[PDB]
C-alpha cells in the first residue's frame, strides 16, 4: 500500500528573550539511514518579522510554510499593508493545519518573532493546529532529549535559591541573546551526540525591532 | 433554470413588480390587528359574494404559526400558504436548535426576509 | 501490552572524581493510575550498586536472584563481589533468558576495592553490556535523561558538585515523562561512605 | 441507555425508562429522561448508541409538531408509530444509520384505547401488550407472560411494573439507577414522582 | 553498524565503526565490535549487540577448549564452521552478522558469517548498515597485492564511508591486523574524527540549588 | 494507490565549478527480469536542463509528455522563448515538485524519484530532488536508489561540501561519475552496464553522452575463490 | 542463481554464476556455486545460501565416513544423500540442488533435486532463477554424446542468457569438468560470455 | 486531562489542569483548557487538543453572531447545542472532545451542559472529564453539598483537581479556577501543583501516602 | 469479582471485597466471599479471572497451613506475601498464567503493626496504607489519598471505607452487590456483620 | 498466453498460441489473440481475456473515427491509443498487448505494452506467460532483416518452446503476415510443431 508519509528528521528549536526571539534548527535532512542532504535550511523569514519552522514530514513543512508565507502576503492586498501580528499569524497557522484535520500536515510548527508590545514570542503547533504562547520549546525527532534541559536552564525548573530549604524558588529572568544562543549551541551538540537523525549543520535565525539575523554553525557529521 | 430577473429598477427608482405586488394585496379581503393591555385580537374580513361556501373546511384567514403565534393576511391567498409553510418549518426548526420558541419578532424578521429574497431573486416574483 | 512501560520509572548514573553517583525515582504505576511513591529501583551488594527499571514484578525478581548470586559468590570466593565481575554476571543472566527476557533496563554502579576506580555499565534487557567513562541512563524517561546528562554532565566532578548535577538530571526528565517521578533518591558513593538523599520533586 | 420498559393496560400505556447515563467507568448522571412528548397523547421512550438517541428522538419531535401546527390535528399513536418506522427503515441503508430503538406509547382519542408500539433500530414494528429494548427483555417478557392480564388497571400496571424494575435491579450486572415512569392515557401525558 | 576485512600480502585487518544505537537514539559512543575469538582469530560483529557478543565468547570459549585438547593453535576454519552451525541451528534467530579473519599454521584466513549461517569467502568484505558505504570504498580502491599499511588504510576509509553517509554508524574506527609470524595487533580507536566540541558554557551548579527532604548513611560494610 | 511495473534504477549526479553532470543506466526491469536494454532515462530540457529519472517507467513516460508539452507551452505569445524567457531548470523543478506532491495529496503517485540537474541563466548550478512523497532537497551530490546508498559517499569525497565545488573540475567530477556507475553495475542486481551521462557547463553547454559502457572492471580475482569456507579445489 | 550440470561423452559439467544476492543488493559477486562432496561428486546450488550451505556439509560428512566403510560411493548414492535431507526436511528449507559425479562404471551422471525434495536422474539439468529464461534454448541446442568444447560452447551460451535476463544472476560463470582424467576448474569473465 | 465544574448555592466552581501529552511524553504543562467565550460564559477542553481548542472559539463566534442577531447574550442550552450538533454532524470521523459549557443568564439561573465528540449533551450539577476524572470525582462527591461558601466551593475544585494531579500520570501542571455568579465569571488564578501540592499536604495533614 | 479494598490503619488492616458474582447478563450470587484465612493473622482478598481465583487462593491456603504445621510457627505477614509474591511470578511466565490479583492483610504479632500488600497478577508486590485492585483504585486512592490518616482507628477506618464504597456506588456502572469488610488484627480475623 | 510480433524485410509478422484458461481447466483451445484493430495494424493479446477484448474494440473504434477524419492512422498512433487506455486505467487492467503494422514510409513495426501501460518500440517483441521460456532462445536467434519464411520459422520455433514449457499456453499456432502485398492468416497445428 501507498504510505503518503515519511520522516526527514531534523529537530528545531525556539526561545524568547525580552525584546528578541531566537528560532533554530539544524540542516541535516534524512530518510531512514541515508542523509539527503548535509545543508538543507528548514527555517525560514516569512516577512512581517515572522520567522517560522514545520519539522518532520518535509514535504509537508515546505508546502505548509509556502502557504502561511503566501497567506502573509494576501494579508498585505486586503488589509492595506497592515502588518500581520505574531498572536494573529499563530490563529491563521491554526486554520491552515486544522483545515487539514482528517489528513493532517506530518509536521511540528514553531513561530517567533515579537508581540505588539515588543516582547520576544514563540508559538508552537501540534500537527492538527492546536497553539499555545511559550517562552522555550523544542521540535522534532530531539524534542525529547532538549525539551527538559531548557526547562532547567532557560525556565529555572527545580533550581532553588542555595540554603533556603527549598523553599524559595530560583527566581525567573530574561536571557540575553549571548546567553540564549549558547543554550541553543549546546542545545544541538548535546542532540547530536545521542541522536542520529541530528547533525551536520545548525542555523538560528534571531529576530529583533531591526529585523532577520542570521547565524550558523557546524555540527558532527557523523 | 428560469434565470429571468422580473423585479428591476425603472428609471424613476422604483422597483414596479414590487409595486403591483403591493396592488394585489390592497385588492385582498381587509385584515386587521389590534393589541390590548394583555391580549392581541386579529379580525378579518371575508367576502360576501360566496354563499354555499363550508365553512368547516375553507381555510381559515388566521393561521397559527405555533402554538403561541398567529399570522393573518391579505392578497393572494396561495402566495400566504408559502410563507405560512416555511414560517411553520422555521419554528419547529427554532425550537429544535435554540431550545425556545420563536420570540414574535424573530419570527416576523424570518418572513421579512424570505419575502425581501423573492424581490432580488432571478427567475421569481 | 508494552512490558517495559507498564510500571514507569527511571535509573541514571554518574562517575566524577573519585566518586560515583547512581539515583532513581519512586514512582510505580499501573499504566495512567499512580500506586506506589515508596518503590525504590536501586539495590546494593556489599559495595556494588545496581538500578534496574522497567516491569516491576522482573525488577523484584532479579534484585532477589542477584541477592541470591552474590551472598553464594561471598560464601565460595570469601570476598565481596566487585563491579566488574558484578556485571558479568547481570549480562550472563539476563542472555540467559535470551528468548524470553526479563523486561528490564538495569544500571551497575560502584567503586573497585582494590584499584579504588569509579565505574559504572548499563545492560540492555537482553545483556549487552554499555560501559561509560561519564554517565549511564535507563528507563521511561531516557531520551530525556539523555538529553539532561550529554549538556549537564562535565568530567571530574567533586561528590557534592556530581550530587546537583545528577539530581537536576533526574528532576527534569521525570517531570517530561508521565511516567515517572513522584520521588527521588540520590546515592552518592566514595571509597568508604555513601550518603543515601530523598530528592524534593512535584508530585503530579 | 439499556432499560426501556412499557406495558398497556385497560386504559394506559405506561413507559420506564432508566435514569443512568455511563461512560466508560462513570456514571455521568443518574437522573436522564430518555423520552419525548411527540404529541399530547404519544409518549416516545428511546434507548440506543450516545448522541444518536436524542438527536433521533428530537427530529421526529420536530417533525410531529410540525404536523399538528399544519393539520390543528393530532395524528394518532398508529399514523405516528408508521413514520417513525419509515424514519427508522429508510435509515437503516444510510451512509450511517441511526442506532436508536423505541418504544411508542399513545392513547388513541378516537378509539379510547390506548396502544404500544415497539420499533427496533431496523425498522422492525410491532405492537404489544408489553415491551422492551435490549437485555430487559430476556428477564421481564417471561415475568410478564406470567403476572400480566389484559384488563389491568393503571395501578396494577405500576405494581406489576414495580414487579419488573425489582427484577432487572437483582438480576442486571449494571447499576442503571431506578427509573423515570410516565403514564399516557385520556388525559395526556404525566410522570409518577415518587418510584 | 559499519564493519569490514581486508586481506594483504602476509596477513588480514579487519576494523569496524563503535557506535550503538536503540532505534535512533545512540546507546554508547564508543562500543567495542572486534572481538577476540582467539590470540590470532579476530571477529568483528554487526547486528543485535548481545547476539554477537554472546556467539563470539562462546565459540572463544569453545576454541580455547579444542586448542588445548589438541596441543595446536586454533584455525580459523574451526571458529568459522563452529559459527555457522550454531548459528545455522538458531534458524536466524540470533542475529549476528560476523566477519571473520585470523592467521593460523594454515595461513591467513577472511570470511564472512550471515545470521542465518551462510558463509563468504573473500579478500574484501563488508557487513551492517553501513556496509554499502563501505563496499563502494573497497569496489573502488582494492586492488590484489596490498601491502600492511594499504589494506589499514583501505579498510579504515570504508569504515569511514560508513560514519559519515549511514546513519547507522558513527564516532571511532578501531582496527586489528593479523599478520602471520607476529602478534596480532589490536587498534581500538585507531581513528577519533568525532571528537566533541568544546561546551559554550559549564552548567556546574550552585551547591544547594537541589531542594533536599531526607538523608542518611548507608551502611555497607558487616 | 499504485505498484511500480517497468522500474528505472538509480540517478546519479553532482555539482563540479563550472556546472552539473548526471547520468542513469539505459535499464527498465520488470521485478528481476531485465526486460528492456535502450531505456533512455535522461531527458533533456532546452539546452539548459536534465531531468534524470528513476522509478516507474511508464510514469516517467507520462513526465517526458509533461516536460515536451511544457517546452511547446512557453514558446506561445513569447518572443522571449529562446533567451530571457526560456525555461529555468528552477522552473522546470517546482513544476514537477508541484504535480508530485499533488498526485501524492490525491493518494495517486507518480511512482518515481527525480534529480532535477542544469544551470541556470546567472550561470548558478541547480541541482535537486523530488520524489513521489513530494519530497525535496538539494545537495553539493544526489542520487536515487542503490544510488544514494553507493554513489553518494563516493561523490561526496569529491565534493563533501559548498566550498568544493569550486574546486572540482569537469575531468574530476565525470570520473568520479564513471566510476560510481561501475560501483553499482558491481552491486545493484537491477543495473545494467550501458548508460547515459550528461554535462551541463555554463561555458560549454549541454553535452549529452549516449551508449556509454563500464569498463575496466576487477573480475581476475574470482578465479583464486574456492569454495565458502574449507573447500580447497 | 543460474546454475546448470550437463552429461558429454567423457564425463560431465557442472556451470554455475556467481551471485548472491539479498533482495536487489549483490552481497558477493564472486561466489562458489560449485560444491566438492566427494572427489569427482559436485553439486550446484541454489536457494538459501545458508540452507543449501548446511546441506551440503552435511551430505560431505556423509559420504566422507561412507568411503571409509564401503569405499568410493556411487553418484546415485550422492543424490540420495541430498533427497533424504531435503525431502525429510521439506518444509524448513529452500534448496534447488543440481547432484553431478563420474563414476568409471556409469561415467557422468546428472540428478536434479528441486524443492520438494523429489528426484530426478536427467542427461543435463538446469535450475535456480535464472534457468527460467533458457528453457527454450538448452532444450533446443542440447545433443547427447557432445565433445568437451562443446559442451564448454553450450553451458558458456546458456548461461550467458541467463544471466542476461536473470537480474538475480550474473558476476562470473564457473564451471567444473568431471572425466577419467581428474577435475578441471574453468571461469569465464563478463567481457568474454556478455557479448556471445 | 482532568476538569471538572459544578453548581452550589453560591453559583458554578470550574478548575481544570494544565497538561497535555503525546503518549507518555508531557508535552507542556501550562495548556489553557478553559476559553472565556463571554463575560458569562465558560468552555472546559479535554480530548485532542486542537479539536476542543478550534471548535470552542468556533463556538466564540457563533455565540457572537447570536447577540449581533438577537440583541441578547446566547442561553447556555442554545451554546451548548450548537456544539453538540456540529460535533454530531462530524460524528465518525474521530473528533475527540470532552467538553463542558459552564455560564449564568437570567431565563436559565447558573447551567452546565456537558458536550462530549459522540454528540451526548447532559444538562447537570456536576460532572467531571478526562483521563483524570475519576480521581476527582472520588474527592468532589464525597465533600460535596449544595451549601458550600464560595470560599469551600472553591477550594474543593482546586483540591479535587490536585487529587487527579497527583494519581493521574497524564493530569498535572497547574490548576486553573473560575467562579461563575449571577454578575459573570471570576477568575481565580493559576496555582502550579509543583507549590500547591507541599502547601494543601503541610495545611491539611493529607498525602501522608507520600514521603513527606 | 472486580471489588477489592484495603485500608492499614494504627492497630489493624480492614479488607473490603464486593459480593457479586456475575457472568453473562446474570448476577448468579450477591453474597459471595472473596477471600481466604492463610493463617490466623493473615487473610488474603481476590479478584481476576473467574475460576483461576478460588484455584490460586485456595492453593496458597494449603502451603501456608501446611508450613504452620510443619514448623508450629506463624509466617508472618511479609514472609507470606513473598511467597505468594514468587507464586505468582513464576505463573506470568508459565503456559497458562494465574490472572489473579492479591491484596494480603496481615497482623505481625512478632511487630505488632498492621500490614497491607498488593499483589497483581504479573507478581508485582508493594507494601500500602491503603490499596485497591482493578476500577476501584481510580476512584478511591484520590478519597483515601485526602480523607486517610495513618494513625486512625479501627472505627475510623470503617467510616473511610463507608465512605470509599458510597463513592463506588455512586459512580461505578456495575452493581457490585455491596461488601463484606474483614478486620485483621492483634486478636486475628474477625467479619464485620452489617455494613 | 505466448505471443509474439517480428519485423523482417518486408514487413511484420505476429503470432500467437491459441490456449484460453480458467486455472488449469482450458476453457477455449482454438482462441484468436491475433485482433484487427485496422486494416493492416493487428495486436497480440495476453492477460485477461475481457480486459484485453475491451481494450481492442475500443481502440479499433478510435481508429475507424481516426480514419474517417484524417485517413490512415500511423502504426505509432494505434499504439498510443493502446497506452493511453492502459496506462490511465492500470489499476482496473490486467493487460499484456503487443502492437504491430505495416505503414508504406516505415514499413513494419512493433510496439510492445507490458502492464504498467508504458510503450517500447523494438524490432521484435515477446510476451505472455510463455514468452518467460523463449528470451533465451529468441535474443540468440533474432536477426534484422529476416526474409518472411525465415521469420515464419523463428515465430514457430520460438512458440514451440514457449507452448512446450509453458501449460498455460497451447493449441495452434496462429501468425498473421503483414506487407504491402496484404494481409496472410497462418496456421499451424501440434503434429507439425511439436517435434520441431
Ligand atoms: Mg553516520
Ligand atoms: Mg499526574
Ligand atoms: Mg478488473
Ligand atoms: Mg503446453
Amino acid at each position: 500500500q501507498f504510505n503518503p508519509y515519511g520522516d526527514n528528521g531534523g529537530t528545531i528549536l525556539g526561545i524568547a528573550g525580552e525584546d528578541f526571539a531566537v528560532l533554530a534548527g539544524d540542516t541535516r535532512n534524512i530518510t531512514d539511514y541515508s542523509i539527503n542532504s548535509r545543508y538543507e535550511p528548514k527555517v525560514f523569514d516569512c516577512g512581517d518579522n515572522i520567522v517560522m519552522s514545520a519539522n518532520g514530514f518535509a514535504a509537508d513543512g515546505d508546502a505548509l510554510v509556502k502557504r502561511f508565507k503566501n497567506s502573509v502576503k494576501w494579508y498585505h492586498f486586503d488589509h492595506n499593508d497592515k502588518k500581520l501580528s505574531i498572536n494573529s499569524a499563530a490563529r491563521n497557522i491554526q486554520h491552515l493545519l486544522y483545515g487539514k484535520r482528517f489528513f493532517p500536515y506530518y509536521v511540528h510548527t514553531i513561530i517567533a518573532g515579537l508581540d505588539e508590545d515588543g516582547k520576544g514570542a514563540v508559538y508552537s503547533f501540534d500537527p492538527v493546529g492546536s497553539y499555545e504562547r511559550e517562552q522555550c520549546r523544542a521540535g522534532g525527532a530531539a524534542a525529547s532529549l532538549i525539551m527538559p534541559f531548557l526547562d532547567n536552564q532557560v525556565n529555572f525548573k527545580n533550581q532553588y535559591e542555595p540554603g533556603t530549604n527549598g523553599k524559595v524558588k530560583k527566581p525567573l529572568k530574561y536571557l540575553s541573546v549571548e546567553e540564549v544562543i549558547k543554550l541553543v549551541r549546546d542545545s544541538f551538540t548535546s542532540a547530536t551526540e545521542r541522536h542520529i537523525q541530528v547533525g551536520d549543520g545548525l542555523e538560528i535565525l534571531i529576530v529583533t525591532k531591526d529585523g532577520v539575523r542570521k547565524e550558523f554553525y557546524e555540527l558532527k557529521r557523523d | 433554470g428560469y434565470d429571468r430577473a422580473l423585479s428591476i429598477f425603472s428609471p424613476d427608482g422604483h422597483i414596479f413588480q414590487v409595486e403591483y405586488a403591493l396592488e394585489a394585496v390592497k385588492r385582498g379581503t381587509c385584515a386587521v390587528g389590534v393589541k390590548g393591555k394583555n391580549c392581541v385580537v386579529l379580525g378579518c374580513e371575508r367576502r360576501s359574494t360566496l354563499k354555499l361556501q363550508d365553512t368547516r373546511i375553507t381555510p381559515s384567514k388566521v393561521s397559527k404559526i405555533d402554538s403561541h403565534v398567529v399570522l393573518s393576511f391579505s392578497g393572494l391567498n396561495a402566495d400566504s400558504r408559502i410563507l405560512i409553510e416555511k414560517a411553520r418549518v422555521e419554528a419547529q426548526s427554532h425550537r429544535l436548535t435554540l431550545e425556545d420558541p420563536v420570540t414574535v419578532e424573530y419570527l416576523t424578521r424570518y418572513v421579512a426576509g424570505v419575502q425581501q429574497r423573492y424581490t432580488q431573486s432571478g427567475g421569481v416574483r | 501490552s508494552d512490558p517495559s512501560s507498564i510500571n514507569g520509572g527511571i535509573v541514571v548514573a554518574m562517575t566524577g572524581k573519585d566518586c560515583v553517583a547512581i539515583a532513581c525515582d519512586l514512582r510505580l504505576g499501573s499504566q495512567s493510575l499512580g500506586v506506589s511513591n515508596k518503590f525504590e529501583k536501586i539495590f546494593h551488594y556489599g559495595h556494588v550498586f545496581l538500578g534496574i527499571t522497567g516491569l516491576a514484578t522482573d525488577v523484584t525478581t532479579l534484585n532477589e536472584m542477584f541477592r541470591y548470586k552474590t551472598n553464594l559468590y561471598k560464601l565460595k570466593e570469601e570476598r565481596a563481589i566487585e563491579p566488574e565481575t558484578f556485571t558479568q554476571l547481570v549480562s550472563s543472566s539476563l542472555y540467559e533468558r535470551r528468548f524470553g527476557p526479563y523486561f528490564v533496563g538495569p544500571v551497575v554502579a560502584g567503586i573497585n576495592s582494590k584499584s579504588g576506580k569509579p565505574f559504572i555499565a548499563g545492560f540492555d534487557l537482553i545483556g549487552c553490556i554499555d560501559e561509560a567513562k561519564d554517565f549511564i541512563v535507563s528507563g521511561t524517561a531516557s531520551d530525556q535523561l539523555f538529553g539532561m546528562c550529554e549538556s549537564l554532565y562535565e568530567p571530574n566532578l567533586e561528590p557534592e558538585d556530581l550530587f546537583e548535577t545528577i539530581s537536576q538530571a533526574l528532576l527534569n526528565a521525570a517531570d517530561r515523562d508521565a511516567l515517572s517521578g513522584w520521588g527521588a533518591v540520590v546515592y552518592i558513593i566514595k571509597k568508604d561512605e555513601v550518603v543515601k538523599r530523598y530528592l524534593k520533586m512535584r508530585q503530579d | 441507555m439499556d432499560i426501556i420498559l412499557g406495558i398497556r393496560v385497560q386504559d394506559s400505556v405506561i413507559l420506564a425508562s432508566s435514569k443512568a447515563v455511563t461512560r466508560g467507568i462513570s456514571v455521568l448522571k443518574d437522573s436522564d429522561d430518555k423520552t419525548r412528548q411527540l404529541s399530547p397523547h404519544t409518549l416516545m421512550s428511546f434507548a440506543g448508541e450516545a448522541g444518536d438517541t436524542v438527536q433521533f428522538a428530537e427530529y421526529i419531535q420536530a417533525n410531529i409538531q410540525l404536523y399538528s401546527i399544519r393539520e390543528d390535528y393530532e395524528l394518532s399513536p398508529q399514523a405516528v408509530s408508521s413514520f417513525v418506522r419509515q424514519e427508522l427503515a429508510k435509515s437503516i441503508r444510510s451512509r450511517r444509520p441511526y442506532q436508536v430503538n423505541v418504544l411508542i406509547g399513545g392513547y388513541d382519542k378516537k378509539k379510547n384505547k390506548p396502544e404500544l408500539y415497539q420499533i427496533d433500530y431496523l425498522g422492525t414494528k410491532v405492537e404489544l401488550p408489553y415491551g422492551a429494548h435490549g437485555y430487559s427483555g430476556f428477564y421481564t417478557f417471561s415475568l410478564l407472560d406470567h403476572h400480566y392480564r389484559p384488563d389491568m388497571t393503571t395501578e396494577e400496571g405500576l405494581d406489576l411494573l414495580k414487579l419488573c424494575v425489582q427484577e432487572l435491579e437483582k438480576r442486571m450486572p449494571m447499576d442503571f439507577k431506578g427509573v423515570i415512569v410516565k403514564i399516557v392515557d385520556k388525559d395526556g401525558i404525566r410522570q409518577v414522582d415518587d418510584f | 553498524t559499519t564493519i569490514v576485512g581486508v586481506k594483504f600480502n602476509n596477513g588480514v585487518v579487519i576494523a569496524a565503526d563503535t557506535r550503538s544505537t536503540q532505534g535512533p537514539i545512540v546507546a554508547d559512543k564508543n562500543c567495542a565490535k572486534l572481538h577476540r575469538i582467539s590470540p590470532k582469530i579476530w571477529c568483528a560483529g554487526a547486528g543485535t549487540a548481545a547476539d554477537t557478543e554472546a556467539v563470539t565468547q562462546l565459540i572463544g570459549s569453545n576454541i580455547e577448549l579444542h586448542s588445548l585438547y589438541t596441543s595446536r593453535e586454533p584455525r580459523v576454519v574451526s571458529a568459522l564452521q563452529m559459527l555457522k552451525q550454531h548459528l545455522f541451528k538458531y534458524q536466524g534467530h540470533i542475529g549476528a552478522y560476523l566477519i571473520v579473519a585470523g592467521v593460523d599454521p594454515t595461513g591467513s584466513h577472511l570470511f564472512s558469517i550471515h545470521a542465518n549461517g551462510s558463509t563468504d569467502v573473500g579478500y574484501y568484505l563488508s557487513l551492517g548498515s553501513g556496509s554499502l558505504a563501505a563496499m563502494a570504498v573497497l569496489e573502488s580502491h582494492w586492488k590484489q597485492d596490498l601491502t600492511k599499511e594499504e589494506a589499514i588504510k583501505l579498510a579504515s576509509d570504508a569504515i569511514q564511508a560508513g560514519i559519515w553517509n549511514d546513519l547507522g554508524s558513527g564516532s571511532n574506527v578501531d582496527v586489528c591486523v593479523m599478520e602471520i609470524g607476529k602478534d596480532a595487533e589490536y587498534l581500538r580507536n585507531y581513528l577519533t574524527p568525532n571528537v566533541r566540541e568544546e561546551k559554550q558554557k559549564s552548567y556546574k551548579f550552585p551547591r544547594g540549588t537541589t531542594a533536599v527532604l531526607k538523608e542518611s548513611i548507608v551502611n555497607i560494610c558487616d | 494507490t499504485q505498484q511500480p511495473i517497468v522500474t528505472g534504477t538509480s540517478v546519479i549526479s553532482m555539482k563540479y565549478d563550472n556546472g552539473v553532470i548526471i547520468a542513469a543506466d539505459n535499464l527498465g526491469s520488470y521485478g528481476s527480469l531485465l526486460r528492456f536494454n535502450g531505456v533512455e532515462r535522461l531527458i533533456p530540457v532546452g539546452d539548459n536542463t536534465v531531468v534524470g529519472i528513476s522509478g516507474d517507467i511508464s510514469d516517467m513516460q507520462h513526465i517526458e509528455r509533461l516536460l515536451k508539452d511544457l517546452v511547446t507551452e512557453n514558446a506561445y505569445d513569447n518572443p522571449l522563448a529562446d533567451a530571457e524567457e526560456a525555461l529555468e531548470p528552477s522552473y522546470i523543478f517546482e513544476y514537477l515538485a508541484t504535480v508530485m506532491y499533488q498526485r501524492r495529496s490525491k493518494m495517486n503517485p507518480l511512482w518515481n524519484a527525480i534529480i532535477v540537474a542544469g544551470v541556470q541563466s546567472n550561470g548558478d548550478q541547480f541541482l535537486r530532488y523530488v520524489n513521489l512523497l513530494g519530497v525535496t532537497y538539494s545537495s553539493p551530490t544526489l542520487a536515487t536508489g542503490f544510488g544514494a546508498h553507493m554513489a553518494n559517499p563516493l561523490l561526496r569525497k569529491v565534493v563533501d561540501r559548498e566550498s568544493d565545488i569550486p574546486k572540482t573540475t569537469v575531468q574530476v567530477a565525470e570520473e568520479a561519475i564513471v566510476n560510481a556507475m561501475r560501483v553499482l553495475y558491481y552491486r545493484d542486481a537491477r543495473s545494467s552496464r550501458n548508460f547515459s551521462l550528461a554535462i551541463i557547463d555554463k561555458n560549454t553547454g549541454l553535452t549529452f553522452k549516449k551508449n556509454l559502457q563500464v569498463e575496466n572492471m576487477k573480475w581476475d580475482f574470482a578465479k583464486d575463490i574456492k569454495g565458502y569456507g574449507t573447500q580447497k579445489i | 542463481t543460474s546454475i546448470m550440470a550437463v552429461t558429454f561423452k567423457d564425463g560431465v559439467i557442472l556451470g554455475a554464476d556467481s551471485r548472491t544476492t539479498t533482495g536487489a543488493y549483490i552481497a558477493n559477486r564472486v561466489t562458489d556455486k560449485l560444491t566438492r562432496v566427494h572427489d569427482k561428486i559436485w553439486c550446484c546450488r541454489s536457494g538459501s545460501a545458508a540452507d543449501t550451505q548446511a546441506i551440503a556439509d552435511i551430505v560431505q560428512y556423509h559420504l566422507e565416513l561412507y568411503t571409509s566403510q564401503y569405499g568410493t560411493p556411487s553418484t546415485e548414492t550422492a543424490a540420495s544423500v541430498f533427497k533424504e535431507l531435503c525431502y525429510e526436511n521439506k518444509d524448513n528449507l529452500t534448496a534447488g540442488i543440481i547432484v553431478a559425479g563420474y563414476d568409471d562404471k556409469n561415467k557422468g551422471e546428472v540428478y536434479t533435486i528441486p524443492l520438494g525434495g523429489s528426484v530426478h536422474k536427467l542427461p543435463y539439468a538446469i535450475a535456480g532463477s535464472g534457468s527460467t529464461f533458457i528453457y527454450g534454448y538448452c532444450d533446443k541446442n542440447f545433443r547427447e554424446n557432445m565433445s568437451k568444447e562443446e559442451t564448454v560452447d553450450f553451458i558458456k551460451h546458456s548461461l550467458s542468457q541467463a544471466i542476461k535476463w536473470d537480474g538475480s544472476s550474473g558476476g562470473v560463470i564457473r564451471m567444473v569438468v568431471l572425466t577419467a582424467a581428474g577435475v578441471e576448474r574453468l571461469i569465464f569473465y563478463p567481457d568474454e560470455y556478455e557479448q556471445l | 486531562t482532568t476538569t471538572l465544574a459544578f453548581r452550589f448555592q453560591g453559583g458554578i466552581i470550574v478548575a481544570v489542569d494544565s497538561r497535555a501529552t503525546a503518549g507518555n511524553w508531557v508535552a507542556s504543562q501550562t495548556v489553557k483548557k478553559v476559553i472565556e467565550i463571554n463575560p458569562f460564559l465558560l468552555g472546559t477542553m479535554a480530548g485532542g487538543a486542537a479539536d476542543c481548542q478550534f471548535w470552542e472559539t468556533w463556538l466564540g463566534s457563533q455565540c457572537r453572531l447570536h447577540e449581533l442577531r438577537e440583541k441578547e447574550r446566547i442561553s447556555v442550552a442554545a451554546a451548548s447545542k450548537i456544539l453538540s450538533n456540529l460535533v454530531y454532524q462530524y460524528k465518525g470521523a474521530g473528533l475527540s472532545m470532552g467538553t463542558m459549557i459552564c455560564g449564568y443568564t437570567r431565563k436559565e439561573g447558573p447551567t452546565i451542559y456537558y458536550v462530549d465528540s459522540d454528540g451526548t449533551r447532559l444538562k447537570g450539577d456536576i460532572f467531571c472529564v478526562g483521563s483524570g476524572q475519576t480521581f476527582a470525582y472520588g474527592v468532589l462527591d464525597s465533600n460535596y453539598k449544595w451549601d458550600l461558601s464560595v470560599e469551600d466551593a472553591l477550594y474543593l475544585g482546586k483540591r479535587s483537581i490536585l487529587a487527579a494531579a497527583h494519581r493521574d500520570a497524564y493530569s498535572g501542571g497547574s490548576v486553573n479556577l473560575y467562579h461563575v455568579t449571577e454578575d459573570g465569571w471570576i477568575y481565580h488564578g493559576n496555582h502550579d501543583v509543583g507549590e500547591l501540592f507541599w502547601k494543601v499536604k503541610e495545611e491539611e495533614g493529607s498525602f501522608n501516602n507520600v514521603i513527606g
